[PDB]
């Protein structure tokens, strides 16, 4: 006789962003925390990119 | 009034973006043999498959 089994699984995920974005305060909370929001648009040659 | 301007301009802008998607499947099974004979389901179907 000869019986054999092998089973595996895998997964992987990563991301990164680098840059700057300047936003503004849109709301002040009860404890003093600041809700922020803003967008930034750049048209370099052709096509518009945005950061939000 | 006369004012002298030194022309010294240098602008440079680059942008890039790319995306990838890939998926593959490969499932294969030889016809099952039990008791020295090839098992049959229904009347003409084996225990085998092939996906790619």
């Amino acid at each position: 006789n000869s019986n054999s089994f092998a089973g595996d699984s895998s997964a992987k995920q990563s991301n990164s962003i680098s840059g700057y974005i300047t936003v503004e305060v849109i709301e002040v909370l009860a404890n003093g925390n600041l809700v922020i929001r803003g967008e930034k648009w750049m048209t370099l040659n052709t096509g518009d990119e945005y950061i939000r | 009034d006369i004012i002298t301007v030194t022309l010294d301009e240098t602008t440079s802008a680059t942008k890039s973006a790319n995306a990838d998607l890939s998926k593959t499947n490969e499932a294969q099974m030889d016809p099952l043999q039990v008791g020295g004979e090839e098992l049959q389901i229904g009347g003409k179907y084996n225990f085998s498959y092939d996906l790619n």
